[PDB]
C-alpha cells in the first residue's frame, strides 16, 4: 500500500502507492522485476520532496468541484523540479 | 550529479544497459537497485549533450533485438518435433520480457518515438517477433495447430496450454495495429 | 481534512489523518509500514510532546496550515532531522553584483 | 570602493552626517575631507539598496532641524531683555546653515 522513493542525497520518502502512481515513470520503476524500492541517483531530496507533496495535491484534488489552488513550486526550486518533472512523468 | 544533460558516453551506457535488456528478454532476473539505475540511464542518454542520443539508442535497440530474436529462430530451428510446445514457453517469456521493455524504455517511447516510421520499444519486440522469426516458419506452426484442433474432433486431444497460448500469439503482435486488432489473426490462422 | 508528514531523521510519512482522528491513529499508521509499537516511539511537533489522547485538530493542525501542497511536518524519535538540501539561491537581479 | 548602489545601514552613516549637519549650522568648522565625504554619504542614503533611504534621510533632517530651531528658541527665550541680540546672532548662523545645507543635501 505504501512505496518508499530513494533521493540522490540518501532521503528516504515513503508515499502510498495510490499516490505515487500519478507519475508515469513511478508505474513502470514499480513494475518488471520486483512495500518496493525506487531509487534515483540524480534526482536531490528537495525536488523528490516536491513530487511527493505534488502527489497528495494531484489525489486529494483529483476531479475536484471547487477552484484548485495552484501547486506553489517555489522560484529557486523551479529547474531541477522541472527536470524531475519532466523525467518523473509527473 | 542531477537531471541535466551531460556529455555521456555511448558506449559505456550501451555496455551496461545490454546486460539487463539480456536480463529482461529472457525473464531471468534483474536487480530492481539496478533496474532504477537503468531508468537513470536511459534518461539520461534520451537527454545526451550536444546531440541527443535517443536516435542511436533505438537504432542500437534494434540491433540487438534483430540478432536476439534470430538466435532464438535458429534455437526454434534446430528444436526438430517440438517446435510448438517450445515456441508456446519462449512466446510467454519474450511477452513478458517485451512488456518489461516497454517499462524500461518509458521516457524514450515517449519523448522520442513519439515525437517521430519508428515504432515504440515494447510493440518493436511483438513487431520484431512477428517479422523475423514468425515469417520464416508461418506455414509450418500453422499446420500442427490446425492438425491438432482437427484432431480434438477426430479423438486426439492436443494439450490446452500448447494450443491456447499461440491463438492468442497473433492477436497479441498485432496490438499497435490499432486498425487491424484481429485482422492478421483471422486471416493466416482462421 | 489534515495532510501532514512525519520525518524520522532520514525519512518522511505522508498520511491523510483526519481531523476526528488523535495520535493514536498516526502511531499505528506508522506501524503499520515502520513496524514499531506507540509504546516505543513517539512524535514530536516541532519541539513538543503530543498526548495520545490528545486530537491533533487542537494541536496546531488546522486545515489550512496542514494542506496537501504544503504539509505540516512532525518529527519521530524511537530532533536531529537531517535538512532537506536546500536547492541552490538564485541572483537577486537587483543587488548590484 | 565605487558609487553604485551598496547596503547601508541608515543608523551609522546618519550617526556620521549628524556630527557634520550639527556644525553647518550654528557655524563651526569641519574639515575638506569631511565635507566632502558627506557629499558621497548623503548620496549613498538617497541611492542605497535594496529601498532608497531618502524618506528616512528627509524625516531625520526634518526632526534634527526641528530639534534644533526648538532649541535656538528655548536659549532666545531664556534670555530677556536681548530676545533681539540673541535673534539676530542666532539668524546669521542658522541662515547660512540653512544656505549649506541646501548645498550638502542637494542631491
Amino acid at each position: 500500500m505504501y512505496v518508499k522513493l530513494i533521493s540522490s542525497d540518501g532521503h528516504e520518502f515513503i508515499v502510498k502507492r495510490e499516490h505515487a502512481l500519478t507519475s508515469g515513470t513511478i508505474k513502470a520503476m514499480l513494475s518488471g522485476p520486483g512495500t518496493n524500492e525506487v531509487n534515483f541517483r540524480e534526482i536531490p531530496s528537495h525536488v523528490l520532496s516536491k513530487v511527493c507533496m505534488y502527489f497528495t495535491y494531484k489525489v486529494r484534488y483529483t476531479n475536484s468541484s471547487t477552484e484548485i489552488p495552484e501547486f506553489p513550486i517555489a522560484p529557486e526550486i523551479a529547474l531541477e523540479l522541472l527536470m524531475a518533472a519532466n523525467f518523473l512523468d509527473c | 550529479t542531477s537531471l541535466k544533460p551531460r556529455v555521456v558516453d555511448f558506449d559505456e551506457t550501451w555496455n551496461k544497459l545490454l546486460t539487463t535488456i539480456k536480463a529482461v528478454v529472457m525473464l531471468e532476473y534483474v536487480e530492481r537497485a539496478t533496474w532504477n539505475d537503468r531508468f537513470s540511464d536511459i534518461y539520461a542518454l534520451c537527454v545526451a549533450y550536444p546531440e541527443p542520443l535517443g536516435e542511436r539508442l533505438y537504432t542500437e535497440t534494434k540491433i540487438f533485438l534483430e540478432n536476439h530474436v534470430r538466435h532464438l529462430h535458429k534455437r526454434v530451428l534446430e528444436s526438430e518435433e517440438q517446435v510448438l510446445v517450445m515456441y508456446h514457453r519462449y512466446w510467454e517469456e519474450y511477452s513478458k520480457g517485451a512488456d518489461y521493455m516497454d517499462c524500461l524504455y518509458r521516457y524514450l517511447n515517449t519523448q522520442f518515438i513519439k515525437k517521430n516510421p519508428l515504432m515504440e520499444i515494447g510493440e518493436l519486440a511483438l513487431d520484431m517477433w512477428r517479422k523475423l522469426m514468425v515469417e520464416p516458419l508461418q506455414a509450418i506452426l500453422i499446420r500442427m495447430l490446425l492438425r491438432e484442433i482437427k484432431n480434438d474432433r477426430g479423438g486426439e486431444d492436443p494439450n490446452q496450454k500448447v494450443i491456447h497460448g499461440v491463438i492468442n500469439s497473433f492477436v497479441h503482435v498485432e496490438q499497435y495495429k490499432k486498425k487491424f486488432p484481429l485482422k492478421f489473426y483471422q486471416e493466416i490462422f482462421e | 481534512d489534515v495532510f501532514l508528514m512525519i520525518r524520522r531523521h532520514k525519512t518522511t510519512i505522508f498520511t491523510d489523518a483526519k481531523e476526528s482522528s488523535t495520535v493514536f491513529e498516526l502511531k499505528r499508521i506508522v506501524e503499520g509500514i515502520l513496524k514499531r509499537p506507540p509504546d516505543e516511539q513517539r512524535l514530536y511537533k516541532d519541539d513538543q510532546l503530543l498526548d495520545d489522547g490528545k486530537t491533533l485538530g487542537e494541536c496546531g493542525f488546522t486545515s489550512q496550515t496542514a494542506r496537501p501542497q504544503a504539509p505540516a511536518t512532525v518529527g519521530l524519535a524511537f530532533l536531529c532531522i537531517e535538512p532537506f538540501s536546500s536547492p541552490p539561491e538564485l541572483p537577486d537581479v537587483m543587488k548590484p553584483q
